[PDB]
């Protein structure tokens, strides 16, 4: 088994295959998903308080398609932090929102609107 | 200001709340911005006379935004996009007037020469603020006007829609006049009753119970 | 190199009418899930504080859609 310390795995992977020992990549995922840090907060500075419901990223990871309470999805650059293109999508709200991997399609489902 | 209106409104001054009104609201004009100026308070007592008043429609609160209102109740300036409840009373006007023409604006300078008393209850409120003031004297100054018209002028009607208008002028007699009330003209008024009632005939129709100077809604 | 698409979707140019085409609809579902006690009382509470100024007209479509989303999210079948 790979050692519990990370520097002891780092010296061992220099003369052993990919991770360092048996169950070596598991320890590499303990140290790397047990810490998080907030980078940016995206408000909705139109009526002074945010109304977001659903969140997802785009198919190219530049924009992140948030979703308001009013039923419109608003694009935001992950680098800029700027409203780029709102879209009058639904009447009720946005419940679910996922894109496709090729970047050609987009599924959005609403709360009570007559097309759901 | 119209002098013939104050033929007998000289009993509006000598009360303990009148100097509370025209000084402190002037003091509010000397510190803050109450929105309608003195040259827009006196429009209803200038444009129409007191000799032809036939409809009494009250008004709760003025319009706190700058360059919007001009004194009459439910009324706004002509370059302002029209208010929604005044846009909401237009919906019944199509369903009852077959010759429905469209105003296209928000100035009510067309119905004011008919016989409608488009009176706001509190005539002035502050800029950008709805109901900041206390009872500084705008209420009972109008309460001494509304129930005074129960004596001298005649041929009125009360479409006192909304509970704010129900408290002020309910108990005026039904032999001399006619009082019909329903839900509010706003679409924010969940308990319905306004949404299709055909009250707007009964300006043209309840005057057939009197026989006075006629009305056309379509002066727009 | 991401090109955000052209907003050729359903536009809402008569905003004074599209609100009126839907503010009844916001009332046409909240009565189908909630008693009218809170509906008139919250509508009165904004009308005493925003009035007939469109700042309660969109704001009730804020508060109604903010509750009807979460009331269909907490786990009540109707309420």
């Amino acid at each position: 088994q790979a050692p519990i310390n990370f520097t002891s795995r780092l010296n061992r992977r220099a003369s052993f295959p990919k991770y360092g020992g048996v169950d070596g990549g598991c320890f590499d995922r303990h140290l790397i998903f047990s810490r998080f840090r907030p980078i940016s907060v995206f408000r909705e500075a139109n009526e002074d308080e945010s109304g977001f419901t659903c969140c997802a990223f785009s198919a190219r990871e530049r924009f992140l398609m948030l979703g308001t309470c009013t039923g419109q999805l608003k694009l935001y650059n992950v680098f800029s932090g700027q409203e780029e293109a709102s879209y009058n999508c639904h009447n009720s709200a946005i419940t679910h929102l996922e894109p496709s991997r090729d970047g050609s399609l987009l599924l959005t489902s609403a709360t009570w609107s007559q097309p759901l | 200001f119209g002098e013939s209106w104050k033929k007998h409104l000289s009993g509006e001054f000598g009360k303990p709340y009148f100097i509370k009104l025209m000084g402190f609201v002037a003091e509010e004009r000397k510190h803050y911005t109450v929105y309608p100026p003195p040259h827009q308070v006196f429009t209803w007592t200038q444009m129409c006379d007191i000799k032809d008043v036939k409809v009494v429609i009250l008004g709760q609160d003025p319009y706190h935004g700058p360059n919007q209102a001009h004194g009459l109740c439910f009324s706004v300036q002509r370059p302002v996009p029209p208010p929604p409840s005044l846009e909401n009373i237009y919906k019944e006007l199509s369903t009852d007037i077959e010759d429905f023409v469209h105003p296209g604006h928000g100035d009510l300078s067309g119905w004011a020469k008919q016989g409608v008393l488009l009176l706001n209850a509190v005539l002035t409120v502050r800029a950008h603020q709805a109901n900041s003031h206390k009872e500084r004297g705008w209420e009972q100054f109008t309460d001494a006007v509304v129930s005074w018209l129960n004596q001298n002028s005649n041929g009125l009607v009360f479409l006192l829609w909304g509970s704010y208008a129900q408290k002020k002028g309910s108990a005026i007699d039904r032999k001399r006049h006619h009082v019909l009330q329903t839900a509010h003209p706003s679409p924010l008024s969940v308990y319905r009753g306004f949404f299709g009632c055909r009250h707007f005939s009964k300006t043209n129709e309840l005057l057939q119970k009197s026989g006075k100077k006629p009305i056309d809604w379509k002066e727009l | 190199m991401e090109q955000a698409p052209e907003d050729q979707g359903p536009q809402r140019e008569p905003y004074n009418e599209w609100t009126l085409e839907l503010l009844e609809e916001l009332k046409s579902e909240a009565v189908r899930h909630f008693p009218r006690i809170w509906l008139h009382n919250l509508g009165q509470h904004i009308y005493e504080t925003y009035g007939d100024t469109w700042a309660g007209v969109e704001a009730i479509i804020r508060i109604l859609q903010q509750l009807l989303f979460i009331h269909f999210r907490i786990g009540c079948r109707h309420s």
